[PDB]
């Protein structure tokens, strides 16, 4: 690749709709929009 | 949301016309865990005729 941007943040698991594309809610709107841009791939994970 | 909730034997029905919504206001009384939509997205549900 030319360049590789992670973006990585604490968010609950019972929480994935929040972050489909296509959702209308608050999170979307003010906190949090993909690029959808370019080859993406958001994953969910557990830390320990 | 504010009525007895029914069952899936003898589901309620209700077709809105000639009025207007307010989907902003109905997103905050539920948490949503899953939306499968086809040919359109919520944030389309949001604005339109
Ligand atoms: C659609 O519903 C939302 C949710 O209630 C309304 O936003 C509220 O607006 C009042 C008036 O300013 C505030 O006191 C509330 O705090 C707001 N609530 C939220 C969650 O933002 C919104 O005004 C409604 N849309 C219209 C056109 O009335
Ligand atoms: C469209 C408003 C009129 C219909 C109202 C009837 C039921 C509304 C209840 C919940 C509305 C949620 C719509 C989008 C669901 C996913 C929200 C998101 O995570 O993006």
């Amino acid at each position: 690749y030319s360049s590789l941007t992670v973006d990585w943040f604490a968010f609950p698991y019972a929480w994935k709709s929040y972050l489909a594309i296509g959702s209308a809610d608050r999170i979307v709107r003010f906190n949090y929009n993909q690029d959808y841009s370019n080859p993406s791939c958001r994953i969910h994970s557990k830390v320990n | 949301f504010r009525e007895r909730a029914p069952t899936i034997m003898q589901y309620k029905r209700e077709v809105f016309t000639r009025c207007n919504y307010n989907l902003s206001l109905l997103l905050s009384l539920v948490q949503v865990d899953e939306f499968v939509c086809d040919k359109i997205t919520p944030e389309a549900l949001a604005t339109g005729c």
